[PDB]
C-alpha cells in the first residue's frame, strides 16, 4: 500500500520537474529522460524482501 | 595628564578613546556575556530533565537514618532555673513548634488520614512509585499518645518543676523499611523484654558509669506504652507522594533528676539497618547534657 | 529510507543551480551497496529495550507500520543533515584548489564542455578538461565519505527508539562490524593504486575526512535529546509528532 | 620564491596511499576478529 | 525473477548503453578511452550480486 | 472519507487535524530549518577565511600547463569550403573574440603596460605575492607581431583562400617559470637551429608517417620571428595581482595545403617542465583536424 | 521494591578506588617517561 502512495507522488513530480525544464529550455527529450530517472529514484527498493 | 586623560575636547575622547569605540566594545561584550548566559541555562536544564521527581537518584549519603530531637538544644545542653520563667522558654517554643503539627485539626476528615491499629503492627504498602492511584494515604498519629508530655495539660511540658521531656524523632528516609533486633539469644540486656517485633526500641543510658546513679526514672511515652516507633508508619513515600505525612515520635521523661549538677544522657535506637558512627553523633543515637539549677 | 536524501539533491541543484555534479553514478551504487546491505541486517539482530514488556499492547487499526511520522524523521529532520554534510566536502574540495563558491554558480554549461581547454578559475588561473574533471571526481569521493560517516551517526541512533544508548549498551557485535567494515571500505576505494582508471574514484587528503564530522555529532545529540523529552513527558507534543 | 620552486607544484601522494592500506587493513582486520569471536 | 525483475531491467539498459558506447568509439575514433567499457563491467556486476 | 478526510466541520479539521497543530508543525519546521542555515552558512565562512586572496592553495593538479587554441573547433576538426563564406564563420567569429584583447587601444598609456625587449629576454620578478607595491605591470603584446594572421589586414586570417592559420597559447599558471631544453648532445633533431635560451619552441608535425608529404609549409609566426613563446612573459602573478595581463601568442600558417583530404597535425611544446599525459590530449601538446575542401 | 531492597542503599567505593588509582599511577607514568625521554 505505502508503494502504491509513494509511486503516486513520484510519479506526479515527474511530470512537474518536466513543466520546470520546458519553461528553462532543455530539449524535448531531456525533460523525458529527467522524468523516467526522478520516478526511478523516488520509489524505495526491498521493503518485502 | 589629569584632565587631558578625563575628557579633552579636541579629539572628542572620555577615559581615553572616542565613542564608537566604546559601542563596538560594549555591544561585543553584551552579546558574549548573553551568549554565555543561554549556554548555562540550557546545559542546566538538560539537567532538570536527567532526574525523576519522586526519587533521589543517590540514596547512599542519607542512610541509615539519623535521631534528631526537640528542644533545640545548642551544643546539646538543657540547662534552666526552676524559679526564673524567662529561663527555658527557648526550650518550649521549639517543643511546641514540633508538636503543634499533629494537632488534630489537621488531621481531619477522611482524605488524606485514615485510622491504623492503636497497637503496632507491620508494614504497609500503598503500592509503588508511580503517580497511577494519585495522593498516598498516611497513618494518623495522635498528640494524646504522649501522656505527661503533650503540651495539652501542662504546656510547660514538664519544665515547670523539675522534670523534662524529650520527643525523639526518627529522620524521614524515603523507601527506609526499619527492622528490629530478633529474639535470638544475642541481643542486649534491656531489649529483652517487651519483644514486640512491630517496635523499634529506644533505650537511653548514661554516658559515663559514674553518672548511673545520678540519673532517675526514664519514663518513656509512646505508641501502645512502649519505647519505640511502630512499623506500621514506614516506609515513607516521599513528599511529593506523601504530603500531609507525620512520622512517629517518643517522649522521654527524665524523671527524680538530680539537682545543680551535668549529668550526660545518651539515647540510642536499636535495629539491623542501623549504624553508628564515631564522628556523626547524631546517626542512630543522640547526646543530651541536662542541668536543672535551681 | 534516509540515504534517499543526499542521493537526489545533487541532480535538483545541478539542473536548477547550474553547478558541476556533486554525486555520480559508480559513487551512488558505492553509497547503496555499502552502508545500506550489512548495517541494515545487523539491525534485525537488535535486542530488547527494556521497556518491551512494560508497554501496552498495540491496537492495529491506529498504529501502523509506515505512518506519517517515519518520513518526517527520514526524509525531513535527519535526511537534510547528511545532504548539508556532503555539501561542505564538496564546497570545500573546489575551494582550495582554485574554485570558489561564489563564481560556481553557472559554470556547469562551460564545465561540460570537453572543448574549452581554457577554462579560468577564481583565481585567475586556466584549467583544461581532465584537470577540473579530476577534481570534479575528488569531490564525488569525498562526498561518498561524507556519507559513511553521517551514517555512523544515523546507525547509532537507529538502535533505540525510547531509551539512550548508554542505557541499552553497545553488546551488538554485527552492528559494530558494520562501523568498522565501512570505513574500510571507504578508505580502501580512494587509496587503492588502480581505481583511478577503473572505477573513477581520486585519493582523498587527510584534511578532507573530518569535514563530516560536525554534522554526524550534531545528529546524535539532537536524537538522543528528542528522547529525553519522550521519556519524561508521554502524550506531549513530540510523543505525538517524532514517535515512530 | 625562485625560478626552482618545483616544490610548489608536487605531492606525495605515494606515501599516503601506503598509509591508507596499512589503516585499511587494520580496520577489516578488527571487523573480522569482533565479528567471529567464539565462532558464533 | 531475481536478475531479470522490475528494477534490475533499466540497470540492464544502462549496461547495454554504455557497452554501444564503447563499440561506436573503437570503430570510428583512434585510440578511444575506457570509461565505457569499465562502466558496463561495473554494471553487469552489480545486476549479478 | 473523500469529503470527511478533506474537511469535516464538526471537529473543525483539514487534512487530518484542526489548526494549532499546523501551527506548531510549522514553527518548529522553520525554526529548525533556520538553525540549520545559520550553521551551514558558519561552517563555509571559516572555510572563505581560510585560503588566501593571492594564491590557491593548492597547485598540483594544474601542472604541467597545457596547450590550447583558437579558433574553437568541436572534436578537434577545421573543415571550410574556401566557396561558401557562411562555411568559417564559426572560425573566425573565435579568432577575432581572441585578438580582440590585443588591441592596441587597450594597451595604452604608461599603466599599467610597461614596453619590454623587442627581441626575447629572461625572467622578470616584480617582487613577491603581496599587495605591499600595488597592482604589478606586465609586458605589452602588440597584435602586428603576428605577421599574416592579425585581422588587420585580411580579417579572415586566411580562410578566404586555402591558408588557415592556428594561434596557439600556453595555459596561464601563477608563478610558473617555463625551462627550455639544453643544447646538450641530446635534444630532438628540429630544436637544434635558432637555439634562443630565452624562446620556449613550438613545432607542428604530422601524426602519421604517411601525412608527411600531404602537409605543406608550416609557417610560424612570434615574438622576434621565433616559433616559441618569449621567456619575459614569465612569470604570471594571478588575476588580482596583475588585472589587465596579457600572455604571449604563437600563430601558425599550415601553407601548401593539399586539397579534399583530412590532414591530421600535432602541434608540441618542448621543455624541462613540460610533460605529456597519454590520457590529456591537451597537456603540452594539441591535436587538429584540417581539410580544406574545395 | 521490596522490605529487602538493600541495595538501593550501597556503593562499590572500593572498586573505585582501586581504578582511580591504577589510572593515576598510569598518567604519572607517562608523564615521567616523556619529561626524561633522553636524559635531557
Ligand atoms: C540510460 C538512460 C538513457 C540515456 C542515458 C544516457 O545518459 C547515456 O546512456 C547516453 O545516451 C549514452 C548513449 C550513447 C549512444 C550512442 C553513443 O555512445 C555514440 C555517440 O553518441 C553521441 C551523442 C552523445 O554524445 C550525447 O551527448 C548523449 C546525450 O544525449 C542527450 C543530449 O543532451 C542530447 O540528446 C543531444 C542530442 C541532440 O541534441 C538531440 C536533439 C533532439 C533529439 C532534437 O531536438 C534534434 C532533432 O531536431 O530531432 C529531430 C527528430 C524530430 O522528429 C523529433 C520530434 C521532436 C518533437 C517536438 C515536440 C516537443 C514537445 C514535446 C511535448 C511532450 C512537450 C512540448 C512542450 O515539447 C510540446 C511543445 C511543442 C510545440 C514543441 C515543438 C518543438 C518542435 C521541435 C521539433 O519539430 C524538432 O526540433 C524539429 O522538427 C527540428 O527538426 C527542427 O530543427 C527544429 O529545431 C528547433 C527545435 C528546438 O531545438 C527544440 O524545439 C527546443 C530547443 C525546444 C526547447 O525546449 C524550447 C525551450 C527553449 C523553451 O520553449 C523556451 O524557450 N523557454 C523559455 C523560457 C523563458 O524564456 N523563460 C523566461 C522566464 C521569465 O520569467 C527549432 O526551434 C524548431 O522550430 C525546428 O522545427 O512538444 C531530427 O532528428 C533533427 O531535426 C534533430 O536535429 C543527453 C543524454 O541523453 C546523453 O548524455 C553522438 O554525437 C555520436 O555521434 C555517437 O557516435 C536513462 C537515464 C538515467 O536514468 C539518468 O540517470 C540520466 O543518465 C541522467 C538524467 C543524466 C544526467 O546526469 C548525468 C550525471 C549523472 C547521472 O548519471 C545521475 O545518475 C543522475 C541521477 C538521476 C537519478 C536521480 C539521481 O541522479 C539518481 C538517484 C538514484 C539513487 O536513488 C535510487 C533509489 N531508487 C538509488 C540510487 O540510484 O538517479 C549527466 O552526465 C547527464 O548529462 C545528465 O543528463
Ligand atoms: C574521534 C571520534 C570521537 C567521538 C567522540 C563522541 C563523543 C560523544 C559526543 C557527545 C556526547 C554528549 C551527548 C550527551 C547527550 C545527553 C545524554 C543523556 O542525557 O543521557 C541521559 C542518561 C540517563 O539515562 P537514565 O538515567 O534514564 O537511565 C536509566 C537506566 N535504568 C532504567 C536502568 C535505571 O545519562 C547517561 O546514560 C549517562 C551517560 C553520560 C555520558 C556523558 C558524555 C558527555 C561527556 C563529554 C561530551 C562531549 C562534550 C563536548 C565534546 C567535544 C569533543 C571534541
Ligand atoms: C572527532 C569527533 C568525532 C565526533 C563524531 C561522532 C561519531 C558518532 C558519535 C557517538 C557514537 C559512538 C558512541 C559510543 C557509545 C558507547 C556507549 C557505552 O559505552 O555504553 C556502555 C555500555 C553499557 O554497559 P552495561 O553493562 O551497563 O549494559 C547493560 C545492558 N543491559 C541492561 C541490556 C544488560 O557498555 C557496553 O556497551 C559494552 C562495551 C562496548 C564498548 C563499545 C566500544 C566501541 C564503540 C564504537 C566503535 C567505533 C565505531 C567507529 C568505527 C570507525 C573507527 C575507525
Ligand atoms: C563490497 C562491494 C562494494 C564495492 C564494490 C565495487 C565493485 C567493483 C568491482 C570491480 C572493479 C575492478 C577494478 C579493477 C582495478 C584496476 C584494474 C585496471 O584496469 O588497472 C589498470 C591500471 C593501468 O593504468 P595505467 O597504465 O593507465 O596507469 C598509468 C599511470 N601513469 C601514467 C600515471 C604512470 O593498472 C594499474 O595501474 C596496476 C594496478 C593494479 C591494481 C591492483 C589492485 C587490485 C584490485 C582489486 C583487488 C582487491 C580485492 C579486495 C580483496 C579484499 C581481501 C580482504
Ligand atoms: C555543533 C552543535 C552540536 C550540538 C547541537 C545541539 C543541538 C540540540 C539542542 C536541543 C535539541 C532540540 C530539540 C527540539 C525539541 C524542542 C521541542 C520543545 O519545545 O519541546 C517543549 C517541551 C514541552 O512539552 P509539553 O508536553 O509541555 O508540551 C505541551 C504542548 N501543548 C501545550 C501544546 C500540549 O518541553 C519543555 O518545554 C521542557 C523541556 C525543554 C528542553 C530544553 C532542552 C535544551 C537542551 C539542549 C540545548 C542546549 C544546547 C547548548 C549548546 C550550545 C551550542 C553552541
Ligand atoms: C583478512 C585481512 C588480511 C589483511 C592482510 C594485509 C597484509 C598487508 C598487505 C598490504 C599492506 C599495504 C601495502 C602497501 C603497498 C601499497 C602499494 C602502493 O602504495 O602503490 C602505490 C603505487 C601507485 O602509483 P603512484 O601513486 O606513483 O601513481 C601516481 C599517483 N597520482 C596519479 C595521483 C599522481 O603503486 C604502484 O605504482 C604499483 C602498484 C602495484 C600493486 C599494488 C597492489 C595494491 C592493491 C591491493 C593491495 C592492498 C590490499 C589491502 C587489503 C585491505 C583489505 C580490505
Ligand atoms: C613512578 C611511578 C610508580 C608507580 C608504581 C605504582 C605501582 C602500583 C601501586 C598501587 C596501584 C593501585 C593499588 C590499588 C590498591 C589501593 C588500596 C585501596 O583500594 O584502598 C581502598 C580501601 C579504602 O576503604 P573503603 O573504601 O572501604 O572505605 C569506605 C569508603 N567510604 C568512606 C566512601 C564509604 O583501603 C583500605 O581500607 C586499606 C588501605 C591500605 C593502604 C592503601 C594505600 C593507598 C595509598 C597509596 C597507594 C597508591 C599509590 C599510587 C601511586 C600513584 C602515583 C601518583
Ligand atoms: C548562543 C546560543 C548557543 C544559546 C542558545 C541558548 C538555548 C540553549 C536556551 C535559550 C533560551 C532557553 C529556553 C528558555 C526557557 C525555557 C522554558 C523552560 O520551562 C524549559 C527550558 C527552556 C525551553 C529553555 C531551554 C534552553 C534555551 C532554548
Ligand atoms: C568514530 C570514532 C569512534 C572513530 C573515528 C575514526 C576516524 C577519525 C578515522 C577513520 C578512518 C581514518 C582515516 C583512514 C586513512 C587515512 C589516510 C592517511 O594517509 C591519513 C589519515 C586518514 C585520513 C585517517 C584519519 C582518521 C580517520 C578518518
Ligand atoms: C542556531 C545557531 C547555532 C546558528 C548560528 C549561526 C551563525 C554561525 C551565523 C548566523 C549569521 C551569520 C553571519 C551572517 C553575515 C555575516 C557577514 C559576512 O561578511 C561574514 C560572516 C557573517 C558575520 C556570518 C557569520 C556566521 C553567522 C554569525
Ligand atoms: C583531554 C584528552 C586528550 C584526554 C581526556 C582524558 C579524560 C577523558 C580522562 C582523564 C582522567 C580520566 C578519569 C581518571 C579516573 C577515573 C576513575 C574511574 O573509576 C572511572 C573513570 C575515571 C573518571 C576517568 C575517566 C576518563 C578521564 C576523565
Ligand atoms: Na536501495
Ligand atoms: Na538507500
Amino acid at each position: 500500500h505505502f508503494i502504491h502512495i509513494i509511486t503516486g507522488v513520484a510519479v506526479f513530480l515527474g511530470v512537474s520537474f518536466f513543466i520546470l525544464s520546458l519553461i528553462l529550455g532543455y530539449s524535448w527529450l531531456e525533460a523525458v529522460i529527467f522524468l523516467i530517472g526522478i520516478i526511478v529514484a523516488n520509489v524505495p527498493e526491498g521493503l518485502l524482501a | 595628564g589629569w584632565k587631558k586623560f578625563l575628557w579633552d575636547s579636541e579629539k572628542k575622547e572620555f577615559l581615553g578613546r572616542t565613542g564608537s569605540s566604546w559601542f563596538k566594545i560594549f555591544l561585543f561584550y553584551l552579546i558574549f556575556y548573553g551568549c554565555l548566559a543561554g549556554i548555562f541555562i540550557g546545559t542546566i536544564q538538560v539537567l532538570l530533565l536527567t532526574l525523576s521527581d519522586f526519587e533521589p537518584k543517590y540514596q547512599d549519603r542519607v542512610a541509615p537514618p539519623g535521631l534528631s530531637h526537640a528542644p533545640y538544644a545548642i551544643k546539646t545542653e538543657i540547662s534552666f532555673s526552676i524559679s526564673n520563667p524567662k529561663s527555658y522558654e527557648s526550650f518550649v517554643k521549639s517543643m511546641h513548634k514540633l508538636m503543634d503539627l499533629y494537632n488534630e485539626s489537621s488531621q481531619a476528615g477522611n482524605s488524606p488520614f485514615e485510622d491504623c491499629s492503636d497497637t503496632p503492627a507491620d508494614y504497609i504498602k500503598r503500592g509503588d512509585l508511580d503517580d497511577s492511584q494519585g495522593q498516598k494515604k498516611a497513618c494518623r498519629f495522635s498528640r494524646m499518645w504522649l501522656k505527661n508530655c503533650s503540651g495539652l495539660d501542662d504546656t510547660t511540658y514538664g519544665y515547670a518543676e523539675g522534670k523534662p521531656c524529650v520527643v525523639a524523632k526518627l529522620n524521614r528516609i524515603i523507601g527506609f523499611y526499619p527492622k528490629p533486633l530478633k529474639n535470638t539469644t544475642d541481643l542486649p540486656e534491656e531489649l529483652q523484654a517487651n519483644y514486640n517485633q512491630y517496635v523499634l526500641p529506644l533505650r537511653c543510658a548514661a554516658k559515663r558509669e559514674e553518672d548511673r546513679e545520678k540519673i532517675g526514672s526514664i519514663e518513656y511515652f509512646g505508641l501502645g506504652g512502649y519505647a519505640g516507633f511502630p512499623l506500621q508508619y514506614y516506609p515513607y513515600y516521599g513528599k511529593r507522594l506523601q504530603k500531609k505525612y507525620l512520622q512517629p515520635l517518643l517522649a522521654i521523661q527524665f524523671t527524680n533528676l538530680t539537682q545543680n549538677m551535668e549529668l550526660r544522657i545518651e539515647c540510642k535506637v536499636y535495629g539491623e539497618n542501623i549504624d553508628y558512627s564515631e564522628k556523626d553523633r547524631f546517626r542512630g543515637r543522640f547526646e543530651v547534657k541536662i542541668e536543672v539549677k535551681s | 529510507l534516509t540515504s534517499n536524501i543526499p542521493e537526489i539533491t545533487p541532480f535538483l541543484v545541478f539542473i536548477i543551480g547550474n553547478v558541476p555534479l556533486p554525486l555520480g553514478t559508480v559513487t551512488i551504487l558505492c553509497i547503496d551497496l555499502g552502508t545500506d546491505m550489512v548495517p541494515a541486517i545487523s539491525l534485525a539482530y537488535e535486542q530488547a529495550e527494556s521497556d518491551i514488556m512494560k508497554r501496552q499492547p498495540r491496537n492495529p487499526k491506529t498504529d501502523k507500520l509506515v505512518n506519517e511520522r517515519l518520513i518526517s524523521m527520514a526524509y525531513g529532520q535527519i535526511g537534510m543533515i547528511q545532504a548539508l554534510g556532503g555539501f561542505f566536502s564538496y564546497f570545500v574540495i573546489l575551494a582550495e584548489n582554485g574554485f570558489l563558491p561564489m563564481d560556481l554558480i553557472g559554470k556547469r554549461v562551460r564545465w561540460d564542455d570537453r572543448w574549452i581547454s581554457d577554462v579560468e578559475d577564481s583565481f585567475g588561473q586556466q584549467w583544461t578538461y581532465e584537470q577540473r574533471k579530476i577534481v570534479e571526481f575528488t569531490c564525488h569521493t569525498s562526498f561518498f565519505i561524507s556519507i559513511v560517516v553521517v551514517q555512523w551517526a544515523d546507525l547509532i541512533i537507529c538502535k533505540t527508539r525510547r531509551n539512550s544508548i548508554f542505557q541499552q549498551g553497545m553488546k551488538n557485535k554485527i552492528l559494530i562490524f558494520g562501523l568498522f567494515e565501512e570505513t574500510a571500505l571507504a578508505a580502501f576505494l580512494s587509496y587503492c593504486p588502480g581505481t583511478d582508471v577503473a572505477l573513477r574514484m581520486y585519493p582523498l587528503k587527510p584534511s578532507w575526512w573530518f569535514c563530516a564530522f560536525p554534522y554526524s555529532l550534531i545528529i546524535f545529540l539532537y536524537d538522543e535529546m528528542r528522547r529525553f523529552i519522550i521519556r519524561r513527558s508521554p502524550g506531549g507534543w513530540v510523543e505525538q509528532e517524532t514517535y515512530y | 620564491e625562485g625560478p626552482d620552486n618545483d616544490e610548489r607544484f608536487t605531492y606525495d601522494y605515494y606515501r599516503l596511499r601506503v598509509v591508507g592500506l596499512i589503516v585499511a587493513a587494520v580496520l577489516c582486520v578488527i571487523g573480522i576478529i569482533i565479528l567471529l569471536a567464539g565462532k558464533c | 525473477r531475481q536478475l531479470f525483475g522490475g528494477f534490475s531491467i533499466l540497470l540492464w539498459i544502462g549496461a547495454i548503453l554504455c557497452f554501444l558506447a564503447y563499440g561506436i568509439q573503437a570503430a570510428t575514433e583512434d585510440e578511444p578511452a575506457n570509461d565505457n567499457l569499465y562502466l558496463g563491467v561495473v554494471l553487469s556486476t552489480v545486476v549479478i550480486v
